[PDB]
Order: C-alpha cells, then structure tokens, then sequence
C-alpha cells in the first residue's frame, strides 16, 4: 500500500546542485515524519533531513545551509535541493517515513532510493561484449563506463534463474561489470539468449545476443 | 553528537543458531533506538522500534532488549534468508545516527566453485583490447584463490576481480576474475588458464583455452 | 483501522476564541471511578444510572453514562462494571447533584490484574521526540478513554497543555495502536467562540477498550508558530 519513489540522482561536478523528488502514495502524506536518509560507498547510513507533519525542517550540521526538505502537500511529493556538492555527498539517497505518525526519527517505509555522484569525471557510454563459451554459461562484458548505474537483464528478465551480475569494479575513472547466466545445454544456441543492458547517464540501450563461436 | 557502535562487526553463524547482535551508543538514548535488516540490494528495513518493540509483519525470531546505552537484538533460529546486514540508529536526539552495521553470513555444506572461461569477442579485438573473464560460480566457503596463467608466467597483472554478497537462497558465493591486455599482447601468447584454488580439492580446478 | 487524520482535518488551538479552561478542567485532577458497581436505574434507553458519590467536593450523588447504542447499555445493566470518565454537568440530563459521562465501563469480573500494568506514552513535538512516561491500569481490557484521561492529566500538570485561557500547542492528537490496528482523538476544541463539552466527549460513547499489554500510545503535539 504504502509506496515512495524517489528520481533525480545524477552525476554533478564537485560544487554543484541537484534537487531529488520522492513521490508518495498509499498514505495521508501529511500525516507523517518524512526524512532522508543516504547510504555511502562504504555502506554506512546517514541522515540527511527530516520534515515534520506541521513543517518544522531539521538537518545534520554537515549539510545545513547547503540543503533544503520541502514538500508538495497536493502533490504527495518530497523534495531534497541540494547546493554546493562534495564528494562525501555520493551516496543512494533514499526518502522514509515514519511507522505511525509525526515523529521525524524512525524509519518504517523506504524507497528504492536514486543514485547521486559528486566528481569531475566524465560521463562515458559502456561498450557490450558477448562471453559465448548438461548446463551452458554465457555471460556479457560491460566494459568502460562512468558513472553507475547499469542495468543488466537475461531475455527481458524472462531468464532470472542461474544469473548472477558482479559488482562493478572501477579503473582509471571507468567501471567495467560482467554477468553470467547458466541455462540447460538444450536451450542455446537453439534457443536466444540475449542481455539487455542499460546505462541511463548516456542514453544507452544495448541487447547483444550471444552467437556461438 | 551519540555515536553507535556496533561490535562485532563481522558475524559468521550456523542455521538454528540463535544469534547475539550488539549495539552501544556514546551516551544515553532511553530506549530511543531502532533496528534495521538489509538485504543485498535492497533497501534497508526496520525490524524493531524503541529498543524491544515488535512491529506487525516481522518475524517473531527477531527480538531487542536494553536501555541507556547498552542494546541487544536476538535473531533466534538463524535461517539462510537472515544474510544481510544489521544497523541501530539513534532516533533519540539530533543529530539522529546509525551504527556502523554487522555483516552477517551463514554456514552450509562446502561446494566446489563452477568454473567457465571466456575468450576475448571478436567485437572486442576489432577495438585493440582483450579481456578475458573467468567465473567461478556457486561455491562455499567465500576463501578462494584464482590464478591466470599465460603459457606458464603466472604475473597477476591486469587482473579485476568482483564477487557477489552470500546468497540468501543457497548460502553460496560467487566470484567473476577479468584479465584485460592490449590486442597485440593477447596475440604474442597461445595458452589461457583460470585455475581456482579452493578448500574442496586438494588439486585446482583448471579451465583453459587455447587462442588457436 | 482508522484514517489518519485528513489534510486541516486536525483542530488549531489558535482558531478556538473561547475560554481553554472548558477543555483543561476535562483533564484536571476530577474524574468519576468506581470499582465494582451496578446500574441503579436507567432514564434513555442508550443510557446507565450509577449511584456513585463524589463525597470529597460534593459535585454529584449520580453518575448517568450514555453509549451510542442500546446494545451497551443492555450489556452493562445489572453487571457488576469498573467507571472511568471524564464527567460534565452543563446540559446534563436525567429527565442537581448529577453528572453525566460517556462510555468508560468495563466489567469488574473476569477482567482484574493482580498487578498494576504500565503503558508507555510517547509525547512528541514538531516530530521530536518529548518526552515519555508510563499509565498504569489494573485492568485486562481498559477503556481508551481511561488512557486517554491518564495521558493527557500528566500533561497538564507537567507540559501544560491546556491553560486557563489558551493552550502552548496548535495541533493535538493521540493514537492507540493495537497489534494491526489503530485509531485516535483530536485534543483540541472546534473551532469557534464556545466549547460545548457534551459535544466533544461524546467520542467516548463507544465504550472503546483495549488490551492492556498490547496497547501503545503516541502522542503528537505541535507548536504555534
């Protein structure tokens, strides 16, 4: 029932802005404590911000004066504008909601979260390689990328056993990632076996079917 | 501001067990701290509220106790699905805090690791580099050592390797090991072996092609 | 499981021009209980006569309680039932030493602890945590309103809540959550130039209750601005 999604993350350069949207179904939107809450590379959580049902704004001494919560009581919407960039600010932000009520410290609901980046870096589309060799493993190569995410599918998500996506690894500014998916030897090559990879950040969509050699 | 302090940091249990995790805070927060389940890729979620407080829905395996600062959660009768990582939080005072979380993993029967090996794709070389990828595939326990040998020069250089979280279904691991050179070194050498030392043979598991 | 309140929905203390103590003297020290007592007579159908005496200040001989439907009445006359209300006496009917409360019995038998329970409030301001403190009942299933009454008298007395002519706080209200399931009451007046106290406790009338070891309270308060 109880629904957040939260868009806007992006790559910034160290300096920048950016405002995050969560947008709220399944409650009274004002009857809540409404917060964010970041999780870094190193996996730790943070607080970010908190609104209270009245209005009442609270931050951490780290982002006041570079961050404003705000919401859009018609609109069922949370936003996070967020000045002045560092790269200790790269991190999944997602937008929570109290358990019960109007209480700011508790976090009950949790959205997806959306991905912010603080660096100069640039933004870099992926090349996609095929990996072709009772059971058959095949895989593909996503090599050079920047910044995360990608998105990496077997035939649609139809194939979502025997699949398993690796962390990507990054290397002189570009990511390089793999996944393999096992299917039964009867399958392929009679049968297609194709991923699908997406890397948003550069409008890349690519579906590389793997031939065998 | 309170810090948390989750110590161990580091769990490693058996199914059934029941299971001691603890968190301090630097001063006293009452009973004015939660905890947090997360799982590989997916966002965390709470499990219990002001210090022993049940919430609907959670499994009643998962229990809290204590006050000040002092706390302790109980997972009683680990199960496989229990891996992830576990986080307290201040919701005491401001600024409001989490713990440093502990990572838990499971034990299970020991596997040998699923090895494939993979050439460079034409479509790579047309654009002058090779990687070549070994994946090592649903194993246990998580230790391994992988080694590339190129016609017997066994340099680990040019090598990446990434491995996925315990997975909550079947306790397993698995790892991916990329070795990238350029085209024309690729070329000078015949021989590609990914070899995987681990504790379930005393021989390595050895997958190789030859570029011919 | 109740709607939480709507969008304005909750009352603004600033928009109350009337007198707070009309409000506050609901919550003050005074109250109607009686352990182990029976209906005496009856004058609604909807409605119980206790002969329930307040010999200290002598404000009442008679307690008459309203519920909102015959049912509970029929329930409760002629049981032996526990009273816990907050009581008025302005348009108080029995056709003088009377007063007259909704809801708030409970049977005695059956429904005793043999040791006091306690139930954390939680209190929190401008979604900050307050403070906390425990209500006590010796009562297996207890009447929201007996919370209710219990929470919102420490909170005179220590947070005043209500004054004499105002309250410190703009919005007001408490929930009960029960396992799955919860509910709540706006803590401040209608809006307007009067506060008809009738009116406002009739809330009470549906005898509601809840477990004594399940039941937790949270209270949100919010500042004017």
């Amino acid at each position: 029932e109880v629904n957040l999604i939260e868009s806007g993350g992006d790559l910034v350069k160290p300096g920048g802005s950016l405002k995050l949207s969560c947008a709220t179904s399944g409650f009274t939107f004002s009857a809540y404590g409404l917060s964010w809450v970041r999780q870094t590379p190193e996996r730790r959580l943070e607080w970010v911000a908190s609104i209270s049902g009245g209005g009442s704004v609270y931050y951490p001494d780290s982002v006041k004066g570079r961050f404003t919560i705000s919401r859009d009581t018609a609109g069922d919407i949370l936003f996070l504008q967020m000045n002045s960039l560092r790269s200790e600010d790269s991190a999944i932000y997602y937008c929570v909601r109290d358990l019960y009520g109007d209480y700011v410290g508790r976090y009950a609901y949790w959205g997806q979260g959306t991905l912010v980046i603080v660096s100069a870096a640039k933004t870099t589309p992926p090349s996609v390689y095929p990996l072709a060799p009772s059971m058959v493993t095949l895989g593909c190569l996503v090599k050079g990328y920047f910044p995360e995410p990608v998105t990496v599918t077997w035939n649609s998500g139809s194939l979502s056993s025997g699949v398993h996506t690796f962390p990507a690894v990054l290397q002189s500014d570009l990511y390089t990632l793999s996944s393999s998916v096992t299917v039964p030897s009867s399958t392929w090559p009679s049968e297609t076996v194709t991923c699908n990879v997406a890397h948003p950040a550069s409008s890349t969509k690519v579906d590389k079917k793997i031939v065998p050699r | 501001d309170i810090v948390m302090t989750q110590s161990p940091a580091t769990l490693s249990v058996t199914p059934g067990d029941r299971v001691s995790l603890s968190c301090r805070a630097s001063q006293s927060i009452g009973d004015y701290l939660h905890w947090y389940q997360q799982k590989s890729h997916e966002s965390p979620r709470l499990l219990i509220n002001y210090a022993s407080q049940s919430i609907s829905g959670i499994p009643s395996r998962f229990s809290g106790s204590g006050s000040g600062s002092d706390f302790t959660l109980i997972i009683n009768s680990v199960e496989p699905e229990d891996v992830g990582v576990y986080y307290c939080q201040n919701g005491h005072s401001f600024p409001y805090t989490f713990g440093g979380g502990t990572k838990l993993e499971i034990r299970r029967a020991d596997a040998a690791p699923t090895v494939s090996i993979f050439p460079p794709s034409s479509e790579q070389l047309t654009s002058g580099g090779a990687s070549v990828v070994c994946f090592l595939n649903n194993f246990y326990p998580k230790d391994i050592n992988v080694k590339w040998k190129i016609d017997g020069s066994e340099r680990q250089n040019g090598v990446l390797n990434s491995w996925t979280d315990q997975d909550s279904k079947d306790s397993t691991y698995s790892m991916s090991s990329t070795l990238t050179l350029t085209k024309d070194e690729y070329e000078r050498h015949n021989s590609y072996t990914c070899e995987a030392t681990h504790k379930t043979s005393t021989s390595p598991i050895v997958k190789s092609f030859n570029r011919n | 499981s109740q709607p939480d309140p709507k969008p304005d929905e909750l009352h603004k203390s600033s928009k109350f021009t009337g007198l707070m103590e009309n409000m506050k003297v609901l919550y003050d020290d005074n109250h109607v209980s009686a352990i182990n007592v029976k209906s005496i007579d009856q004058f609604l159908y909807f409605d119980l006569i206790y002969s329930i005496k307040d010999t200290k200040l002598g404000n009442y001989d008679n307690v008459r309680v309203e519920f909102k439907n015959k049912d509970l009445a029929d329930k409760y006359k002629d049981k032996y039932v526990d009273v816990f209300g907050a009581n008025y006496y302005y348009q108080c009917y029995f056709s003088k030493r009377k007063t007259c409360m909704y809801g708030g019995v409970t049977e005695h038998n059956g429904n005793q602890l043999d040791k006091y329970r306690s139930i954390t409030v939680r209190v929190f301001e401008d979604g900050k945590n307050l403070l906390s403190f425990d209500v006590q009942t010796n009562k297996k299933k207890v009447t929201a309103q007996e919370l209710d009454y219990l929470t919102r008298h420490y909170l005179v007395k220590n947070k005043k809540l209500y004054e004499f002519n105002n309250s410190p706080y703009e919005t007001g209200y408490i929930k009960f959550i029960e396992n799955e399931n919860s509910f709540w009451y706006d803590m401040m007046p209608a809006p307007g130039d009067k506060f008809d106290q009738s009116k406002y406790l009739m809330m009470y009338n549906d005898n509601k209750m809840v477990d004594s070891k399940d039941v937790k309270i949270e209270v949100y308060l919010t500042t004017k601005k």
